[PDB]
């Protein structure tokens, strides 16, 4: 079975996040709810590795559910946007209502079986299609939540592109 | 990119 998705982040065949076409509705709501309340959210100042909050995405100037990854200098923190998959450095953090923290992350961490692969060529191939639909076959869900899959692009297991 | 970016 193949699931429609959008590869939003891609650091390699071992580490890349995607968004399932089915979590799109919920994510769309998360966005409305976080935009409808963005301005009234109190400042979140407990910056510690792992903490959940709502951080501002430099490109958008928009706040998204995020998880702090590292504490840098002068308020700056490397955050991870759980519903997307990309990272960023920002200084703008706000509290995350517990009702809007209950939902699961809407982007899924993935990887292809290293056992079947042996890279800058595929990287550009994926990024050149950031705005296009792919397909995943979830072969398993690793113990840490990371999916092990096979990536398709209009029916070509992109694995054909790996030597 | 992605979805539900909002802007």
């Amino acid at each position: 079975e193949l699931h429609n998705c959008v590869v939003v982040q891609f650091d390699g065949p071992m580490s890349f996040y995607v968004q399932m076409e089915s979590d799109v509705p919920a994510l769309e709501q998360m966005t409305d709810k976080l935009l409808d309340a963005e301005q009234d959210l109190p400042a979140f100042s407990d910056l510690k590795e792992g903490a959940l909050c709502v951080a501002q995405f430099p490109e958008d100037e928009v706040f998204y559910r995020a998880q702090i990854r590292k504490v840098l200098d002068d308020g700056k923190c490397e955050v991870h946007f759980i519903d997307f998959g990309n990272n960023a450095v920002t200084q703008q953090f706000r509290q995350l209502p517990e009702e809007l923290a209950k939902p699961a992350r809407y982007s899924r961490h993935c990887e292809l079986d290293a056992s079947t692969i042996s890279a800058a060529l595929l990287q550009s191939f994926i990024d050149t299609r950031f705005s296009e639909t792919f397909q995943v076959e979830i072969l398993a869900t690793k113990g840490t939540g990371t999916h092990v899959v096979r990536l398709f692009y209009q029916s070509k297991n992109i694995s054909e592109k790996l030597q | 990119r992605g979805r539900g970016r909002g802007r």
